[PDB]
């Protein structure tokens, strides 16, 4: 009863306080992320802003790649996401010498969500403050097809699947804006196109700046080609461009 | 097994037979001693079929972990690192003759030969198996450098073949690919489209005059293929 927050112990209404503390580790650099899915794509849309013009903006990003086939970004504390994500790249390579296959990407997921929940049972160690994304595209059963997910793992380890979902600063906006917009369409059907107008579209209405193209990055993959990577500058000047019209 | 891999000014050429033998008897007469690492660096494999597969897909994982934190392009040098590290700190409990071939944008094409005792020798064509010392003596004849993409693949290929046909540990397919700045292109020609065998070279279609007629002079006059004359 003498310090009640100070390490990993139940408080007397049965909480964790290193728990929601490490949750205002994400949302204090003030940055956002948007990630949704189409029918045949996955995206990830963040803000890459940097604020000191001497800084090269080639090197400060959020878009990792764990393996060949699954990417995250990371939103919270920077060096920390850093730190999952060699964290991921162990696990991810370890399940391919052992088992022989590529990862799955639920199961990456799980495996990152059971590191987390041994650093708040402990006493001593301390939790990550970053929320991870994973994404990607995972081999569909009866059928051999193609299928996009995205894969969301807190600080105190609750892993999930998602349509859309949103990490950062004013996250509560952005996830308003998107249950907004699921109210009319069926967001399993819409193209990479229109997906992508939606993520940009959150993306300007939590910050209210209609951002530019610079200060963005995104990172797709889609069932044509399953490697993740990130999209050209170029592209994403024809998606702003849709947003305003 | 014979194997092989030479340089020319894009990429390099691999080739080698399918065959595993248990000694005497065919286990597999279709094998692939061709393994990829990575996409654009190959490695031929010889010896112990189960010592060189634990190597090659253990290094392949050191070396797709390592393109992945980089963030770039593996080199071939790279990759040669880590067999020589394996092949000689394993020397004396594995059998291992390995020869790896690549491409990378930095060095183009680079060929390392790693024999059974662990070294490491960058070359500009090199052989390896049982069936590579018929082959030292074929390419100190036959064997100008400088060829193009389509000379390699055609001369590895009549290489092989006057290989295994010496050579009985060797035989079977030939499987060839090409690693270059273009999409690797491989190859498999059958045995019966091979561009060599003894059985139709045509100097080995008189008999050697072995079983003689019982006759009354010393002419030799061939052998005896009839009971009646
Ligand atoms: B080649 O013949 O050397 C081949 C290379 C291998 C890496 C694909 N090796 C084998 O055929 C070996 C036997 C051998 C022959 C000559 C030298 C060294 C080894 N085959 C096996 O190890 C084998 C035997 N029985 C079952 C499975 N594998």
């Amino acid at each position: 009863a003498g310090f009640d927050k100070y390490i990993t112990v139940f408080s007397p209404e049965g909480s964790l306080y290193q728990v929601e503390y490490a949750f205002k580790a994400v949302t204090y650099p003030g940055l956002l992320t948007v990630a949704i899915r189409c029918k045949d794509a996955v995206l990830v849309v963040t803000q890459h802003l940097i604020p000191d013009r001497l800084m090269r903006p080639d090197s400060v990003t959020a878009l990792y790649e764990v393996t060949p086939n699954i990417g995250c970004c990371m939103t919270g504390r920077a060096p920390d996401g850093r730190a999952l994500v060699q964290r991921a790249r162990e696990e991810a390579s370890d399940y391919q010498y052992r088992y022989g296959v590529e990862i799955p990407i639920a199961v990456l997921a799980k495996r990152m969500g059971d590191k987390a929940q041994v650093r708040t049972q402990q006493a001593g160690l301390r939790p990550m403050g970053v929320v991870s994304t994973f994404i990607g595209m995972d081999q569909s059963d009866q059928d051999g097809s193609l299928k996009p997910q995205i894969y969301t793992v807190d600080p105190a380890g609750w892993t999930g699947g998602h349509i859309a979902c949103a990490a950062g600063k004013k996250q509560v906006e952005a996830m308003a804006f998107l249950e907004k917009r699921q109210k009319s369409t069926e967001l399993d059907a819409l193209t990479q196109k229109e997906a992508a107008m939606i993520a940009l579209a959150a993306l300007q209405s939590a910050i209210g700046t209609a951002v530019k193209a610079k200060e963005v990055e995104v990172g797709r993959c889609t069932a044509a080609n399953p490697a993740f990577q990130r999209v050209p500058n170029s592209e994403v000047e024809e998606w702003l461009t849709a947003v305003a019209e | 097994t014979t194997i092989l891999a030479v340089s020319y000014n894009g990429g390099v050429v691999l080739a080698a037979d399918s065959r595993t033998s248990s000694g005497t008897y065919v286990v597999n007469r279709a094998s692939n001693k061709l393994t990829k690492l990575t996409k654009k660096i190959y490695c031929c494999r010889s010896g112990s079929a189960a010592d060189t597969q634990a190597l090659a897909e253990r290094v392949s994982n050191y070396l797709g972990s390592y393109q992945t934190d980089i963030g770039a392009g593996v080199n071939v040098a790279t990759a040669a690192n880590l067999f020589q590290k394996m092949c000689y700190m394993n020397r004396w409990n594995i059998s291992a003759g390995i020869i790896v071939a690549g491409y990378d944008p930095i060095n183009g094409g680079s060929v390392y030969s790693i024999p059974s005792g662990g070294s490491c020798v960058k070359l500009d064509y090199a052989l390896g198996g049982s069936g590579s010392i018929f082959l030292y003596s074929f390419f100190d004849a036959n064997y100008k450098p400088g060829m193009s993409k389509s000379e390699c693949v055609a001369f590895c290929q009549r290489a092989v073949a006057h290989a295994y046909s010496r050579d009985g540990s060797s035989g079977g397919l030939i499987r060839t690919i090409t690693l270059d700045a273009d999409e690797p292109e491989d190859q498999t020609i059958p045995w019966n489209r091979s561009p060599y065998c003894m059985e139709k070279d045509p100097k080995y279609v008189t008999q050697a005059t072995q079983n003689q007629p019982f006759s009354s002079s010393a002419k030799i006059t061939g052998n005896r293929m009839s009971s009646t004359g």
